[PDB]
């Protein structure tokens, strides 16, 4: 189990560890987050007290070096850092733990949740969207946009999510318009899985960072990301069997996780009942029609 | 965007544009069976591709046969009227390219905006105008031409007949969609007004009888009337 140690908490801030979120207040004896699951990535994400603008965070994986966290006075932010002297660290690290001053990361043993919304989300294809090649971790905030939304400004700062454009010549081959147009198939199984994702994983891996990096930050971006990647599967005739139960599992620990009072801005009307009641899959999303139905039927 | 009375000039500058209407390309009639069940049967029609600058219409004639063995035909037809608008298109010389098309019905955006991805610099818009463009069948030589026609078929026509040599395109159109409009609403007495004096009669070359300035002025009078008489007629008024 993995260890954030925090050098300060001089400005008062909500703190997320994942699915999880803290108040630390101005100058209060914080120094860290302990017990962190090795297996998974994580985000360790922040909303100022003072200044509820911006949210913003980090992606890592504890299996690829030692991260703290300190506070920039200049920048005015928490920024994560990497710890190269090991011995060092762990000494920070005893210290702190001894002297109690960490909150733990508070994992029921019976509560698959984070790994459920993580299953295909791998740290080196986060380096790829989150392109910052010195670090081993990935900023991301509430106000970066993606390639696509900066193509309809600072390209070193986007989000290099996929492009989707249903009316795109990469969507529409010449000579079966109406056909690649009405069944989303070609565009799904030629283009993006055999073509750019390689497999169904990266496929996922993207549609469940999306859907993360909307949640956590608020990100609208990162929100039409996740939308096209399920409306694309729910508009193709065929698909995997494999790819369509495991999309409805993923879908499913998506709706489970969303904060109810948050549906009206994270959930897209159309798109929903689009892919639940009229698409070619509107029959194959049963665990994720039955909670959609039961958490949300206003939007329906 | 979309195309409305604000913007109604717009039709005649010098930017090339085109009306498409697709609402003549499927069309049925509905009967019994023997059994007593209900089929229909396709006959001919068109696709109504019309210059408002130049009067040139572009009549694409669709034949019966591009609906054997094919299902969901209301559908296929928005796709068919795309496929042969973007074909059309792409058989004229770039200097006669439109720079705008604009659809009548707001379900042919889609299929048309999917058919012109290679011309990402046509500019694909509906419009608020309610045009008349359904009554083209009720031109009698247009009729004519898609009943007749044993295979699929392209025909040239200008609509406004020699009008241009007299009038601007602004009042050709206006004549033009009055004309439509009041064989739309009734079209026994349309035929009738145009009809009525034999010493008027259609070029072999034309759409419209050879009216002069003030028989013109006369027929548009008699048509407001018509399209008046016909509204009281429906609502009681």
């Amino acid at each position: 189990m993995n260890t954030v140690p925090f050098t300060s908490a001089p400005i008062e801030v909500t703190i997320g560890i994942d699915q999880y979120s803290f108040n630390v207040k101005e100058n209060q004896p914080f120094h860290g987050i302990k017990d962190i699951p090795i297996g998974h990535v994580h985000v360790i994400h922040f909303q100022h007290a003072d200044n509820s603008s911006m949210r913003y965070g980090y992606w890592f994986d504890c299996r690829m070096g030692n991260f703290y966290i300190q506070y920039d006075p200049k920048d005015g932010l928490y920024k994560m850092m990497e710890e190269r002297d090991g011995a060092k660290f762990e000494n920070i690290v005893h210290n702190f733990k001894e002297r109690q001053m960490m909150v733990s990361y508070p994992k029921i043993d019976e509560d698959d949740t984070w790994y459920n919304l993580t299953e295909f989300v791998q740290m080196d294809k986060i380096r790829k969207i989150v392109r910052k090649d010195e670090n081993q971790f990935s900023y991301v905030d509430s106000s970066m946009t993606t390639v696509q939304e900066n193509e309809l400004s600072d390209p070193a700062h986007s989000l290099n999510y996929t492009v989707i454009n249903f009316k795109s010549r990469e969507a529409i081959r010449p000579g079966h318009e109406m056909e690649d147009f009405l069944d989303k198939s070609y565009y799904l199984n030629t283009v993006m899985l055999q073509g750019i994702f390689k497999n169904s994983s990266n496929y996922f891996g993207e549609l469940q960072f999306a859907f993360l990096n909307a949640m956590f930050f608020g990100n609208y971006g990162s929100s039409l990301q996740w939308h096209a990647m399920i409306e694309l599967i729910c508009s193709s005739a065929t698909v995997p069997k494999h790819m369509l139960d495991k999309l409805d599992e993923i879908l499913y620990y998506q709706i489970k996780t969303l904060p109810e009072q948050y549906s009206d801005i994270l959930l897209n009307e159309r798109v929903w009942n689009i892919c639940l009641y009229s698409s070619f899959q509107k029959n194959s999303l049963h665990n994720t029609e039955k909670i959609m139905e039961n958490k949300y039927p206003e939007l329906l | 965007g979309a195309m409305n009375s604000s913007n109604y000039a717009e039709l005649f500058n010098n930017d090339i544009k085109l009306f498409v209407d697709d609402t003549n390309v499927y069309r049925v009639t509905v009967h019994k069976t023997f059994e007593g069940n209900v089929a229909t049967k396709a006959i001919n029609g068109c696709i109504f591709t019309l210059n408002p600058k130049t009067g040139h219409l572009f009549l694409k004639i669709i034949h019966t046969s591009v609906w054997a063995g094919q299902k969901r035909l209301s559908q296929l037809a928005k796709w068919k009227t795309a496929e042969e608008v973007s074909a059309l298109v792409r058989s004229l010389p770039k200097e006669e390219q439109p720079k705008q098309i604009i659809v009548t019905r707001k379900a042919m955006l889609d299929p048309l905006e999917v058919h012109m991805l290679d011309f990402p610099n046509i500019a694909i818009r509906p419009t608020e105008l309610r045009l008349p463009f359904s009554a083209a069948m009720s031109i009698d030589k247009l009729s004519d031409v898609v009943m007749k026609a044993t295979e699929p078929q392209m025909v040239l026509f200008n609509i406004y007949d020699d009008w241009l040599d007299r009038i601007s395109s602004y009042t050709a159109f206006s004549r033009l969609t009055l004309l439509l409009r009041a064989l739309k609403t009734n079209e026994e007495s349309a035929k009738m007004i145009l009809l009525s004096d034999p010493t008027i009669t259609i070029k072999s070359y034309h759409l419209w009888p050879s009216f002069t300035d003030e028989q013109w002025i006369t027929i548009e009078s008699q048509m407001r009337d018509l399209i008046l008489t016909e509204y009281g007629r429906k609502y009681n008024v």
